């Protein structure tokens, strides 16, 4: 199916600099707008940019766009992301990811999540902050309701979604659109909310959906996506 | 008028010597072909047309 | 791109196709839409 694999991990002090691959394949890789993201130890995910392989465009976060280069070799189904100069903010495992489909009745950007994830490379120098979530875990049982709870620093788009992530593996799309539930995804997952808050719930619990889940705000600009620091859904 | 889909031809040399262009397949924004028209437009348009009538 | 707001509209249909070698013959494929095919009486 859909798949994005990387390159391998490096170690960097502030001022350093690292570019890292990634190779998809399953799909038309032109077809589809691919994200830089990262995220830091004890810290959560962060939008580096995106671009679109069909165009060439990009877009850039205001705080990347100098250092940074993305690159996409079309032949190779790969592309490239480059940063000079690291700083603190730069360490984290960094991750590729294609954006969704279209979607019949979307305004723009309203599909620039995160639909397919790259397992991520490791690269670690300093350190860097936004949105809130509680409880930091959760213990259940399975067949008890899971609520997660997202606070955001800024006002949302209704571009929220949420992610679910084992540690080691590619992290995977739950909710897009504060309550649109990703396909593939089961009934018991359910997103709603506006504003600041928002909230995840899981209806009646399974062993597969302990991971950890994350909550993100996207939108068409450099600053317009933010995660939460994430909740650990354990069992028990 | 748009129809977003990145697709390839497969053609196949069905002969003798004569060839055929298949349809290859279909990548890109997985999205039904559409037409987008100026809302406004049209029914300021429109209203001009009912004058008449 | 499941479930299904595509509809399909196409289907992956595949039948044994004469070549330029009159004689042994090459199952090949190709995409159609269904406004092009209809059925006969996968299928
Ligand atoms: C919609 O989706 C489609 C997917 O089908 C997507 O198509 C890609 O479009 C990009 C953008 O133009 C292409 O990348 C360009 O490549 C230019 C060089 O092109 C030649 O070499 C290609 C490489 O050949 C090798 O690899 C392919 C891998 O797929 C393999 O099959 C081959 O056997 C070979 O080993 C080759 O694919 C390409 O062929 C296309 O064109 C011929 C006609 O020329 C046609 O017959 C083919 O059917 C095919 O479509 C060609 O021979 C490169 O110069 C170019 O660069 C410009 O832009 C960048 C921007 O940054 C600058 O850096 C650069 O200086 C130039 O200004 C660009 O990178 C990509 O190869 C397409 N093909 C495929 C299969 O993905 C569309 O882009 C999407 N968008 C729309 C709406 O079209
Ligand atoms: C139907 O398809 C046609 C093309 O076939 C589309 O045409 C576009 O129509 C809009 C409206 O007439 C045009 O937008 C206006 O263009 C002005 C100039 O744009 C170019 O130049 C500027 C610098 O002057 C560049 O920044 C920009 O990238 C362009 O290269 C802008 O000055 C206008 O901006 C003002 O109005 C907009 C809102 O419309 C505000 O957001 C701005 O802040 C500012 O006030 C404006 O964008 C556009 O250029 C036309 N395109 C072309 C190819 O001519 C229709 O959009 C399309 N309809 C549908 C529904 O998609
Ligand atoms: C062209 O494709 C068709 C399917 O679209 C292939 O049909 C297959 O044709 C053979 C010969 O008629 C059938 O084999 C016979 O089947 C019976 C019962 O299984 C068995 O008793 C015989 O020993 C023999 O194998 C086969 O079943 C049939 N397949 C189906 C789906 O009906 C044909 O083979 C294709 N030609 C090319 C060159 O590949
Ligand atoms: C549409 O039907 C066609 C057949 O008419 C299917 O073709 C199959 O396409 C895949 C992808 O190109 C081929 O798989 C690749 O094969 C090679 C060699 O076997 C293998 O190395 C790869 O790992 C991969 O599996 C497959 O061989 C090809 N089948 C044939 C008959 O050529 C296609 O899958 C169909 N699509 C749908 C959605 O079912
Ligand atoms: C079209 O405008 C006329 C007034 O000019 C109005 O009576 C009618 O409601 C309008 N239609 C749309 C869809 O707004």
């Amino acid at each position: 199916q859909v798949q994005l694999v990387q390159s391998g991990a490096e170690m960097k002090m502030p001022g350093a600099s690292v570019k890292v691959s990634c190779k998809a394949s399953g799909y038309t890789f032109t077809g589809n707008y691919i994200h830089w993201v990262r995220q830091a130890p004890g810290q959560g995910l962060e939008w580096m940019g995106w671009i679109a392989p069909h165009s060439g465009d990009t877009s850039y976060a205001q705080r990347f766009q100098g250092r940074v280069t993305m690159t996409g070799d079309t032949s190779l189904s790969t592309a490239y992301m480059e940063l000079s100069r690291l700083r603190s903010d730069d360490t984290a495992v960094y991750y590729c990811a294609r954006g969704p489909f279209p979607n019949y009745y979307g305004p723009g950007s309203y599909w620039g999540g995160l639909d397919f994830w790259g397992q991520g490379t490791l690269v670690s120098v300093s350190s860097e902050i936004v949105m809130t979530q509680s409880p930091a875990t959760l213990s259940v049982s399975l067949g008890e309701r899971a609520t997660l709870s997202c606070r955001t620093s800024q006002n949302v788009a209704y571009n929220f979604a949420w992610y679910q992530q084992k540690p080691g593996q590619a992290p995977r799309l739950l909710i897009y659109e504060a309550s649109s539930r990703a396909t593939g995804t089961p009934a018991r997952f359910s997103g709603s909310g506006f504003g600041t808050e928002f909230t995840l719930t899981i209806s009646s619990m399974q062993s597969e959906d302990f991971a950890v889940y994350y909550c993100q705000q996207y939108n068409n600009w450099p600053s317009p996506f933010t995660f939460g620091p994430g909740t650990k859904v354990h069992i028990k | 008028c748009t129809r977003p889909n990145n697709n390839t031809r497969k053609s196949i040399r069905i002969g003798p010597g004569q060839a055929f262009y298949a349809t290859g397949d279909i990548i890109g924004d997985i999205r039904q072909a559409h037409c987008n028209v100026s809302k406004a437009t049209w029914n300021e348009t429109l209203g001009k047309v009912v004058k008449q009538l | 791109n499941i479930t299904d707001d595509m509809r399909g509209e196409l289907k992956n249909c595949s039948f044994n196709m004469t070549t330029e070698l009159r004689d042994k013959k090459q199952k090949v494929y190709s995409l159609f839409y269904r406004l092009d095919v209809v059925q006969i009486n996968n299928k």
